[PDB]
């Protein structure tokens, strides 16, 4: 009813902050400039979905469409099923429950039903090798995903269960200063009702890449066999570094288009990994919201991170603006003190915050 | 050898009754703000003689027609606030066992310990205990020192018990010339001055703070105008204690007795009574008390009239106007639903990247002792970065540090609060939480005070103490049925904890609070008050809520495990909606029912145990719900003009007190004695 | 009795017979029905016998 | 038989009420 | 349909339970007692 | 013992079995706690499920040693402890209704 | 098919889904 | 004065309460209902279990 | 009925008033035995043991 938004701008990302606040918000004017302005479907579906795992949650939205608001109640969670739309995937759906997993009454047990995979959103195995490891680093245990069928574009037919165990107080405050240095790089090709040959050629390509470099470099194969692998035909390929000491872990990934060459393909994979890893400061640029929320929502207590001047972009202005028009609150950034390169401290107190939904 | 021995089993001992649990203080180093001191006792006593007599000596000023709060300097660190709370107020006393941290407890001699200030004990023992320090007054009018000495060996015992053993009073002559003692008023003033605090939660999780002046604002026009029926705009001064409370308005603050109102403006000023420390590095750099409504010197200030004696990156992305384009081309001199980021034309990435040495550039004892450290590295850590720089994190981003003098100004106040307030009555305000302003229904466990007489009963008003609230609701006791479902009672069991269940403002899990009768003064009567202790334990906007009613019905007609039972029902479309279930003579024997009748029209059939006698009387087991009232009413005690004999909604046994009814009663159902006679069979 | 109150063993009381039922006299309780079972089982023992 | 309608009425409320809620 | 429905909850709700039962009074068991017969053959050995 | 000594304090980290469905037996009373001289986490009865109403959680509770005479029917074997004290003061007054749980 | 050929990739492929006279 | 105003809204919830409390029990929430003392065929219309 | 009622009614106003007249003969309000004394939940006892 009062924090007030315009468009349809990074609109999981501020339902997922109002719910985190309790601040009631409206959003108005969503793409009212259109052929079909007002909402989508898949929108719709992710509004049901925050209903289904939210208690008392007030959401309505106004026949035109281009206008919702939200009165945030609490957080239940439980275990329950959801069917993604077409048009968008379940990582994509995750993402925001993967916000929420950690400060909620039951357990998070989730099934979703659908694609499990985009250009535009995250794999599953995406997400779960990168930020799996940001948030329990913050301080998560118990935080899994399994694939019982893995679907594929535009038949679907996919299977996730989402299981997350570990219900925390807050995630514990980081002071990450350095930059890790990189252990070893593993990855993975993935195939539905298509050739180990196209496997083995994938790789082939992503190691031709990889061989100007001498640490340890695997990655594996998983043709999803028989019943399980979904309808449509497809594969992608994912990888990801690794840094053993502190344990960090960067990643790049995509999938197979229709009609491509499998090699070229992986000499993708393996440039966007190389790329995120040379623009990288301690941190990924798509994993840098995740973290910065989370040590947002932190204890009431500054907290340090280092980041890249060029990880620095409109994404993360827009993050700073709306994360400071939800809490009022703001971050500061001191200039790291070596020369070599302008990377730059991120502290912000994380705000007093419980679990108090926890069950005692 | 054995020395040794019994000194290791020493050392051992001794430090396993050392440690504790590690909890942080976020308490100011560099200025602590003032600690808060409450002389608490009956009205009979003379709080006031001692309140004058003590602050004259730590001041070295004397002072008459003391009110409110009062603030004065003692050590090179210490500055002081003295409130002197009525005996009158329950809530006062309530929002004092809130907030004050050493506690004065007077207590008469001729007379001992009265409830009041039993109550007020077992109230601050409840939300956190503050340093407690009695003094045993009226001695003098002891006619022998036998009678002296017995009496004084007893409270000390009587105190010992209900606090800490060890906790010394200091026993005082009296009143000669509005005067205490000097000598053991240097006691009380070396002692409390000396004294170590603890680190409590609710202190050390919520900014809050006393307000110390109170002045209103509106245009006298604006009066005229709107006919004295318009909220005024009010001016708060005060310190404050605990949390770092934020700088930017914006936020929500509790004031008791008064409602919630929303920070409008903050301003932070210098304390005007100051730390010695803080003058001599004032005056290093460029080279006494303090009670606004009160007197000092000799001078009071009324509402207008005076009573006198005779004698930039981060700049450039926090600006609205920019946009985030304009920022970056500033600085270097789309949406995030697509996940991925930009990148690069293909090509021109795989060229880039034929160099990789750029890229191989980067690529290659007590354990309470010890989370003690995790604290305290933490905090030093927040001290480096809070002096790394000052007008934007100082003034902004940390808030506003405590120990600060802030001026608040606030809307939509009640016109009665600022025409019958008087400075007698003390005024908090403290942060409210998300959790805390949000509503629901809470989930708490309690217990009937065990001093108390009589037991609660559920859908019976309660007022009750949680948060910085205080507030009148109407709870459900429920126990748990051996733990399968939510059966509700209809008492509290009459000595254990038991659960309950009450819609009003949430707050965190794991806190205490305690519930009370009656505020009325006008009704004290001669019993205790605290009524209720627990603890809200979790928070929610539903619960399934069960009570047991069983459909009795008789048989009829009885056969060989077979019976046509008659009034359980009245129609066969309710029996058919209830048959094939589950029934229990009350002789104990189960059985099935398993089909409805026709010429009768609501008689059924049941398949039983055995042979069951028409001397019986079967049930049948059914939970019904039940929906909490959501009735909810803040005290407004300080709103009100006279400050006590506040009421809310009264008990049963008053209303029918009032409305001259009679206590409804199942007659059959009332118990009586039976005396079977032996029985043979054939 | 190790850490038991007494108002732990309260005595829970003896309820009566529905008063309506003055003709069909006297409710049974389960010693009433414990007495009668155990009677007719004696007798159909012997009886098949 | 006014009866019999007004009890075939309520028997269509009741009975729209438990077939349908 | 409702009978069956809620006889099937009820037996999948007890079966769970006495599963967590054993599952937990049988961990205790099994850590406490080893580490409390370490502590004796311990004691005994003195 | 658990060391040198013959009392040990320690945090309630949780309450094992509060949903026992038959109330009062053993692990409705066994609660569990964190030695704080070891930093490590171990299991300890209390007495009188009333007293473990009273002990809730993240307090202070000082443990002593349970010593069984003989072998009764349910009680498990390897629970060690008592707890004696919470946050301050002494179960037996709590139960008894002598003193409250101060914080 | 190396991957099918694997009989290893059982386990394999599951800790990559879980995780004297 | 709104406070006024409030202070009406709350006094007449209050007395509206005391009535609802001081009258007789609903029936479904008694114990022992029963087919005399029930209002007929509540149990179709209504839910329980 | 209704003279039955009033009696009944009478009954409670008698015993109330009879309570309500150990009220305080002073203003101030002495402290009851029950937590003078402070005895919680004692078995019961014997003369014998007493001495
Ligand atoms: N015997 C004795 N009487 C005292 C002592 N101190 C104060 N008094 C009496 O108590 C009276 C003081 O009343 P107040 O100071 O107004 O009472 P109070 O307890 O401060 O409560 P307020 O009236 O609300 O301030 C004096 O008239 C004295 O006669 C003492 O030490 N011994
Ligand atoms: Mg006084």
């Amino acid at each position: 009813k009062y924090t007030t938004f315009q468009g349809s701008q990074n609109f999981r990302l501020r339902i997922v902050l109002a719910t985190l606040s309790g601040k009631p918000i409206k959003i108005e004017k969503i793409r009212s400039g259109d052929l079909n302005p007002g909402l989508k479907d898949y929108e719709v579906s992710f509004l049901r979905l925050i209903e289904s795992v939210t208690n008392g949650s007030v959401i309505e939205i106004s026949y035109t469409g281009t206008t919702v608001i939200y009165r945030p109640g609490i957080i239940v969670g439980g275990a329950s099923t959801h069917i993604c739309p077409s048009s968008k995937p379940v990582g994509y759906f995750v993402e925001p429950m993967l916000y929420l997993a950690p400060f909620s009454k039951k357990k998070f047990s989730i099934l979703f039903k659908g694609i499990t995979a985009s250009h535009n959103d995250a794999g599953i195995e995406a997400i779960k090798w990168g930020l799996m490891p940001v948030m329990e680093k913050f301080g998560v245990r118990e935080c899994a995903l399994h694939t019982l069928k893995r679907g594929s574009p535009p038949l679907g037919g996919g299977e996730v269960h989402l299981v997350v165990d570990s219900l925390i107080a807050q995630p514990i405050t980081m002071h990450e200063i350095d930059r890790p240095i990189i252990s070893s790089i593993t990855g993975v090709a993935y195939s539905t009702r298509v050739s180990p040959s196209l496997v083995n050629r994938m790789i082939d390509g992503a190691k031709k890449v990889l061989k100007n470099l001498q640490c340890e470099v695997n990655i594996t194969a998983d043709v999803w066999r028989g019943e399980n692998s979904g309808k449509s035909p497809g594969w992608g390929i994912t990888l990801v570094a690794q840094s053993k000491q502190k344990g960090w872990s960067y990643f790049a990934e995509d999938i197979g288009d229709a009609g491509s060459i499998p090699e070229e393909l992986g000499e993708k994979v393996a440039c966007q990994l190389l790329e995120e890893i040379s623009k990288s400061a301690a941190v990924g640029r798509n994993q840098l919201p995740l973290a910065i929320v989370y040590m947002v929502i932190g204890k009431e207590d500054i907290g340090r991170l280092r980041i890249n001047k060029e990880q620095i972009d409109e994404r993360f202005i827009i993050l700073l603006r709306d994360i400071k028009k939800i809490f009022n609150t703001e971050v500061f950034l001191k200039p790291v003190d070596e020369a070599d390169n302008e990377d730059m401290i991120a502290t912000i107190k994380g705000i007093g915050f419980t679990n108090t939904s926890k069950k005692i | 050898p054995g020395k040794m021995a019994r000194t290791m089993q020493r050392s051992s001992d001794v430090n396993e009754r050392k440690l504790h649990v590690p909890m942080v203080d976020r308490t100011p180093e560099d200025d602590p703000p003032p600690f808060i001191v409450a002389v608490v006792g009956p009205p009979g006593t003379g709080k006031t003689t001692l309140i004058r007599s003590l602050v004259r000596r730590m001041t070295k000023s004397t002072l008459n027609d003391i009110q409110g709060p009062i603030t004065v300097v003692s050590g090179k660190h210490r500055r002081l606030t003295f409130l002197e709370c009525p005996a009158d107020d329950l809530n006062a006393m309530i929002d004092i066992a809130k907030i004050a941290d050493l506690v004065l407890l007077l207590i008469d001699g001729n007379f001992g310990f009265e409830m009041e200030t039993m109550e007020f004990l077992n109230i601050a023992q409840h939300h956190g205990m503050p340093r407690v320090l009695g003094v045993a007054t009226h001695l003098d009018l002891f006619k022998s020192q036998s009678t002296l000495r017995a009496s004084k060996k007893r409270l000390k015992h009587r105190f010992w018990t209900e606090v800490y053993q060890g906790a010394k009073l200091f026993y005082l002559s009296g009143v000669i010339n509005g005067r205490y003692p000097d000598r053991e008023i240097l006691n009380l003033s070396r002692f409390i001055s000396v004294m170590k605090f603890r680190p409590l939660k609710w202190r050390n999780e919520h900014p809050y703070m006393l307000a110390d002046r109170f002045t209103d604002l509106t245009h006298p026009e604006l009066i005229e105008t709107q006919g004295l029926q318009i909220d005024r705009k009010v001016a708060i001064y005060g310190y404050l204690h605990g949390t770092p409370l934020p700088s930017a308005p914006g936020t929500r603050v509790h004031i008791a007795g008064v409602g919630d109102f929303s920070v409008a403006q903050i301003e932070k000023l210098p304390d005007p009574c100051p730390t010695p420390f803080y003058q001599q590095k004032l005056d290093d750099f460029e080279r006494l008390i303090y009670a606004p409504m009160s007197d000092v010197g000799g001078v009071l200030m009324d509402k207008d009239a005076v009573y006198i004696d005779i004698g930039n990156i981060g700049k450039l992305i926090y600006m609205d106007n920019i946009s985030p384009e304009e920022c970056i081309r500033r600085w270097r001199g789309v949406d995030l639903e697509k996940f991925v980021p930009y990148f690069d034309t293909f090509e021109k990435l795989a060229k880039k990247w034929k160099s990789v040495d750029a890229i191989k550039e980067r690529f290659l004892d007590t354990w309470y002792e010890l989370q003690k450290a995790k604290i305290s590295k933490q905090l030093e850590i927040n001290n480096i970065e809070y002096q790394e720089m000052t007008p934007e994190q100082r003034q902004r981003i940390e808030g506003f540090k405590a120990g600060s003098y802030v001026r608040i100004v606030f809307e939509k106040v009640p016109m009665e609060f600022v025409k019958n307030f008087n400075p007698k009555f003390p005024i908090v305000m403290g942060g409210l939480l998300p959790t805390e302003i949000k509503f629901g229904i809470v989930k708490a466990r309690l217990r009937r005070h065990r001093w108390h007489k009589k037991i609660l009963k559920t859908n019976d008003p309660l007022v009750l103490s949680l948060g910085w609230r205080r507030f009148q609701t109407l709870p459900i006791y429920t126990t748990t049925d051996s733990r399968t479902r939510t059966r509700m009672l209809k008492y509290t069991p009459e000595h254990t904890y038991c659960n309950a269940a009450f819609y009003g403002p949430l707050c965190s899990p794991n806190t205490p609070f305690c519930g009370v009768q009656i505020v009325a003064n006008s009704d004290t009567g001669n019993g205790f008050r605290i009524a209720a202790t627990g603890i809200v334990e979790e928070i929610d906007v539903n619960i399934e809520i069960v009570k047991k009613l069983k459909l009795v019905g008789f048989p009829y007609k009885i056969f060989k495990n077979t019976a046509f039972i008659k009034d359980m029902f009245s129609s066969a479309m309710e029996v058919a909606r209830f048959e094939g279930a589950q029934i229990k003579t009350v002789s104990g024997i189960r059985g099935e029912i398993k089909r409805a009748l026709s010429k009768p029209e609501g008689h059924y059939r049941a398949a039983f145990e055995d042979k069951i006698l028409m001397s019986d009387i079967v049930i049948l087991r059914s939970w019904y719900p039940v929906r909490v009232k959501k009735f909810y009413n803040p005290v407004t005690s300080l709103l009100l003009k006279e400050k006590t004999e506040w009421k809310g909604l009264r008990l049963t046994g008053q209303i029918r007190a009032a409305m001259n009814l009679e206590t409804p009663s199942n007659p059959d159902s009332a118990y009586h004695k039976i005396e079977r006679v032996e029985r043979h069979f054939n | 009795a190790k850490l038991v109150h007494d108002v732990q063993k309260k005595q829970h009381r003896e309820r009566s017979q529905l008063t309506s039922r003055s003709r069909y006299g006297f409710l049974e309780k389960h010693k009433d029905y414990v007495k009668r079972a155990q009677d007719f089982h004696r007798k159909q023992s012997t009886l098949k016998v | 038989h006014t009866l019999a309608n007004n009890v075939e009425s309520k028997l269509r409320d009741d009975l729209e009420r438990l077939k349908k809620i | 349909f409702e009978a069956r429905q809620r006889i099937e909850e009820k037996n999948k709700e007890s079966s769970d339970y006495h599963a967590k039962m054993a599952h937990i009074v049988n961990t205790i068991n099994t850590e406490e007692g080893a580490e409390k017969n370490k502590y004796e053959r311990e004691r005994k050995l003195r | 013992p658990f060391g040198g000594s013959s009392h040990a304090k320690g945090i309630v980290l949780e309450k094992l079995g509060i949903e026992s469905k038959q109330p009062n037996s053993a692990i409705r009373k066994c609660v569990r706690v964190q030695l704080i001289k070891n930093g490590k986490k171990v299991t300890a009865f209390v007495p009188n499920d009333g007293c473990l109403n009273f002990v809730d959680e993240n307090d202070e509770v000082l443990l002593a040693g349970f010593g069984r005479k003989g072998k009764a029917k349910g009680d498990i074997p390897g629970v060690r402890f008592k707890v004696v004290k919470v946050s301050g003061v002494s179960l037996l007054a709590l139960w008894k209704e002598k003193k409250e749980k101060p914080r | 098919g190396p991957s099918d050929v694997y009989v290893p990739p059982s386990k394999k492929t599951q800790k990559l889904l879980r995780s004297n006279l | 004065s709104s406070f006024e105003k409030q202070q009406i809204e709350i006094r007449k919830q209050i007395e509206q309460l005391e009535n609802e409390a001081v009258a007789e029990k609903k029936w479904s929430l008694k114990g022992e209902v029963k087919a005399k003392d029930r209002p007929e065929d509540a149990l179709l219309t209504e839910e329980l279990e | 009925k209704e003279a039955h009622k009033n009696a009944v009614i009478a009954a409670r106003e008698g015993k109330l008033a009879e309570l309500a007249e150990n009220v305080s003969g002073d203003g101030k309000r002495a402290i009851n035995y029950q937590i003078l004394k402070n005895k919680g939940l004692t078995p019961k006892r014997n003369k014998d043991n007493r001495n």
